[PDB]
């Protein structure tokens, strides 16, 4: 249970699968809805139980209710931990662009990585985890461009 | 049953790999929670 970045695995296909990744942040493990499927989660000999999800936003917490406040400005750049598949951790630093919805607008990375990379923590310059990586968009040219994807904290 | 394994650490990291691109996109989410591109 450390705070840090996390890989969300599975052992029901062929080998050691990596589903997704995942933020643990103040006992509470913050990942995209999509990747675990709302389902618990194990962490050695302990077992982590889903407290807050929605589908919608793509979404899930575990152990407590989502922690994660911090927002991108709409101005700096930013920086993707990405955890690729059999990978290491590595932080790519890019400039956001735009999701323009009839809801708001929302930052946007251009970074393409594999599915397995879904949850991956978007930071800003205090190391603040300011969204999730994994939900967005496929482009003319077959590439993915995802949102900053943050929940709500009470 | 899914698992989970020690990463890494969230950090800033000065004088990292800086690439990609800033787009805007017209785009529209469902009840789903999937985007798609509106033109
Ligand atoms: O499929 C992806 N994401 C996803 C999947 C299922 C659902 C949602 C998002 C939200 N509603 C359910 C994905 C993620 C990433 Cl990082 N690269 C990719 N390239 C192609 C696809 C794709």
């Amino acid at each position: 249970t450390t705070d840090g970045v996390y890989r969300v695995m599975t052992r029901r296909l062929l080998g050691s699968t990596q589903v997704g990744v995942g933020v643990m942040q103040e006992g509470v493990f913050h990942t995209m809805w999509h990747v675990t499927k709302g389902a618990a989660l194990r962490s050695g000999e302990g077992r982590l139980d889903p407290y807050w999800g929605d589908v919608k936003q793509d979404l899930v917490s575990y152990c407590g209710p989502w922690k994660l406040d911090a927002a991108w400005d709409g101005l700096s750049e930013v920086q993707l931990l990405a955890v690729p598949p059999g990978e290491r951790a590595k932080n790519i630093q890019t400039l956001p662009g735009i999701f323009k919805t009839k809801d708001g607008d929302i930052g946007a990375v251009a970074l393409d990585y594999p599915a397995g990379t879904s949850g991956s923590p978007i930071l800003d310059k205090c190391g603040r985890v300011i969204g999730l990586y994994g939900n967005g968009v496929v482009i003319k040219n077959g590439s993915y461009v995802s949102a900053i994807t943050q929940g709500k904290r009470e | 049953d899914m698992y989970i394994e020690r990463a890494g650490d969230i950090t800033w990291e000065k004088d990292a790999e800086v690439t990609g691109n800033s787009p805007r996109l017209d785009v529209a989410l469902d009840e789903s929670g999937d985007f798609s591109l509106v033109e």
